[PDB]
């Protein structure tokens, strides 16, 4: 009857190649390696907010925004009163590297960058205004600006 | 004299903002006031050589 | 010798049989009325 | 928290849990809750959201483990966007977060 | 010395694998409700 | 002093909050009053120990 | 007996043979070989606005 | 000692069966009653 | 000495690769909003 | 003193309620008022030895 624990035995042995404390070194070291997978070498950006007046000057600097790749930020845009201005139309050069939700009536821009450091300009034309605002948006800084409110002089 | 913050920099251009809210950008070669010349702008560790010698940098605050 | 091999692998048919039957696990089962 | 809309200040930062809902119901300062009004994502494929459309309450269910997001929300009569940063894999993690806006 | 090309075999198809996932961006969603 | 507690930590961000009830993320070489200067933070066990030999790590049972 | 943990081990090597730490010098090349290819030679024009 | 990676082989598949079950996560629910 | 000859057929492919991308340039979208 | 008895016991985290009603959650590397400090939770048996050697279990009529 000895001969049948054997086969017992080596049954077990057969069932389950896998031990237990093998299955918690497993998932230990899994879970260390998808970690290590998802972390990323070198700093993180700061998460910033800016409020920053825009000049529409005929021989200023046009102002510069600073992204990151996927996270969503957001442009407000508001008057000298502080009113927000509604916008007219917009133009985004390089299409694929840039994607705006913005519903046809109210001022707030959801901009989400697509490539690493692919960089864009932005034309828009408000609704009392006739000379439109050009700006640059510049993706890969070391702070990310979560939101940019526009002060405008009109 | 005015400080400067590194605000945007990318091989070739760099972009600083001033203590009253003044923005510029700038090429390599040219003669800053109050630092003097930029001499080289490295794009990696958002370091700038001046001809005084000075390195502008990103804000502590602002890191 | 063979006998362990016979006994094994008839042994491994009932128990990943049993172990199929353990394995389930049904759902509740609720009922209205008025 | 009661959230603060400073120009420069830190945007508030919600602990993330593998597949346990967390909520977020936000109020003003008075404890009136504000309805909200629209939201946008980052990286919809790890965060689900069954927002119904007329309350002040938001379910977050963080389907990865390590990545990280960001959130955008405005409410009824707010005209400001909020900021939210979405950390996941915190060792405090929040059934439910109260927003008292500063508004 | 033979061990070398199994070993640069299957990591480099580890490795082309995991930059395909680093390559991969999703876009947004605007959600809006009445 | 006030004690402040860690909100969340990554690599290479820290979110540190006091309660004062403000919340500050850092970099890891920053100056930070009460605490003097960050030389290292680490990512793993829940503390952040400075070149001041100060240890800032979660809550006790907040946490 | 050590015929399990030689097998456990095996089975390790099988399933990774890259180093966490080597993944992660990997996302640095890989990032750094993204910003040799997205970077761009010579000196960006500057943004003006004229009359 | 080829008997190594006979105990090596059918752990492989084993292994990956579970971590197979711990890639996924299923959705959340939701109900409303009037 | 057969370096130059694979390097001559990996690099070849990858030259041709990435001068793609610099001709592929896509154009803008006009969106109006009233 | 207060009694408390082991309501959920996992690996890691366990939970324990006293007669009061206070119902808390404790890791292992943490501190109990009453009891002191916690030596060891077993994620089996519902077994916990603090620092005085206090037994945290279930009830008796609760098991």
């Amino acid at each position: 009857e000895v001969i049948d624990k054997k086969a017992f035995k080596d049954m077990t042995r057969n069932l389950y190649p896998l031990n237990p404390e093998q299955v918690v070194k497993l998932k230990q070291i899994y879970e260390t390696s998808e970690y290590a997978k998802a972390a990323t070498p070198g700093t993180p950006p700061k998460p910033t907010a800016t409020s920053q007046f825009v000049n529409l000057s005929p021989g200023s600097t046009p102002p510069v925004i600073r992204l990151s790749q996927g996270f969503v930020s957001s442009l407000v845009f508001l008057d000298s009163t502080g009113a927000p201005w509604p916008i007219a139309a917009y133009d985004l050069g390089d299409p694929s590297s840039f994607n705006i939700q913005w519903d046809k009536t109210s001022n707030t821009l959801m901009i989400q960058a697509t490539k690493l450091y692919n960089y864009g300009n932005l034309a828009v034309r408000l609704r009392g205004l006739n000379t439109p605002v050009m700006l640059t948006l510049i993706p890969g800084q070391k702070a990310v600006d979560y939101r940019v409110d526009l002060r405008v002089q009109g | 004299r005015i400080i400067y913050y590194i605000q945007a920099v990318i091989p070739g251009r760099a972009w600083l903002i001033g203590s009253n809210g003044s923005t510029l950008t700038v090429r390599e070669g040219s003669k800053i006031p109050g630092y003097g010349m930029v001499k080289l702008i490295d794009s990696l560790q958002g370091r700038i050589l001046t001809s005084s010698g000075q390195v502008i940098k990103f804000s502590q605050e602002d890191s | 010798q063979q006998e362990i091999q016979q006994r094994t692998s008839d042994m491994l048919t009932a128990a990943t049989q049993l172990v199929q039957d353990w394995k389930q696990v049904e759902t509740q089962v609720y009922t209205e009325g008025t």
